């Protein structure tokens, strides 16, 4: 595609320019140009590709909220009728966002998954492919079901392996059962099944920290941090 | 205050 | 163009919804469809044409001197050479500003200057002309001079027809006295008249506000404060 | 503190 002529090194050095711009539709397609040379991704480079698409999709499922809310608002009692616009521009953003969604997850099927036999890899990779299948849960209304499984499905393969070679405090296993937490209490109506998974996540995060250093310990309480605000949410 | 994702 | 087969009328009302999405470049696109519809705007949709094109070019002139800063280090004594890349993807930046400039330069030239009659939307409408060479000047390094005498005099004429045919206490007025002023400062390298035109603009505002009601003395000195912060910077 | 254009 556009990225095709480019040096794999000059992406990831203008991904992280685009970073520091906060040009992130940039930063995304500078990415999804260097994963398309082929190689496996490096820690760092695998975090580059998921800040950029995180900050993308981000701003559009802001957006979709929005139009959303307003749409809801315009089908109440006694709304006065505006016509067809809010429902259209809702539907444009919501096509644009899925469009992403179709786009990280092709990535993920062509063929970063396949390649990723590390545990800090596949896990992150599975995490990514759950987080983009609930991306489009939220805006699901005949496919709900088979979307929300496919999200489940790979938090769930993420889970066994994080839990079979990865230490409780890893940062990325904390972060994946953050958010398949997050999927039970507002994708699957599994609060109870979210509150345990985070309260479970945290407890022995903590009886790990002792083995930790000074850096890590920052890294994995960070973390066990959002979990507890969670918590502290539902509860 | 809004749940975490990351 | 793309937004031809839409009513004005559902190009405002999406302009409308973009902006509280803070979708901005859906925003500028709406109201570029609505302008080509050829009729005059009115004050309300002038001011969501502005505010669409200020958010787009404001966070493409944002990059670019992220970007520019990174170019300038690179070229100091000692630093390790690096390569084409933050030239190229400044230049990328670069161009697609200019290229949102290019847009309204030609909105305003096909056809809104000439068909504006009235003092509030000609000077609005010329205070924008003069913004969007300055931004080109901003990034220019054969044309610097003669975009920078387009931009000084766009706002020359504006700020002629808004002494003659406005009070001094005009919001319109205070902000094109306000760009004008930092673009003697900035880019005209005259700062002595930037602070001579923000001082005597703030004075006659001043003197002017007896005759307003409330909300019109909010509005005003809301605008006077810009220039109070400008000139207490400049001394 | 930076200068003000609106
Ligand atoms: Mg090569
Ligand atoms: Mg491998
Ligand atoms: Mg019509
Ligand atoms: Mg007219």
């Amino acid at each position: 595609g556009a990225m095709g002529s480019m040096e794999r090194a000059s992406l990831i050095q203008k991904a992280k320019l685009a970073e520091q711009a906060e040009r992130y539709e940039d930063m995304a397609a500078f990415m999804k140009g260097a994963v398309e040379k082929g190689e496996e991704l490096s820690c760092e480079e695998r975090n580059l590709l998921s800040v950029a698409y995180k900050n993308v999709v981000g701003g559009q499922r802001a957006a979709w909220r929005v139009l959303s809310s307003i749409e809801q608002k315009s089908n109440e009692e006694g709304s006065e009728e505006k016509g067809p616009e809010v429902r259209e521009y809702r539907e444009k953003v919501e096509t644009e966002l899925q469009g992403v969604c179709d786009t990280v997850l092709g990535l993920l099927d062509s063929h970063l998954i396949k390649e990723a036999g590390d545990a800090e890899s596949r896990v992150f990779y599975l995490k990514m492919k759950g987080d983009y299948y609930r991306y489009l849960a939220e805006v699901a209304t005949d496919d709900k079901k088979r979307i929300i499984d496919s999200a489940r499905s790979a938090y769930q393969e993420a889970m066994d392996i994080s839990k079979k070679e990865m230490p409780p405090t890893n940062p990325i296993r904390l972060g994946l059962a953050l958010n398949f937490s997050v999927f039970h209490y507002e994708i699957a109506n599994s609060p109870e099944e979210a509150i345990s998974l985070a309260k479970t996540t945290f407890d022995e995060a903590m009886a790990d920290l002792h083995t930790l250093s000074e850096d890590s310990y920052k890294d994995s309480t960070l973390i066990m941090q959002l979990l507890r605000d969670n918590l502290t949410l539902w509860t | 205050n809004e749940r975490h994702t990351c």
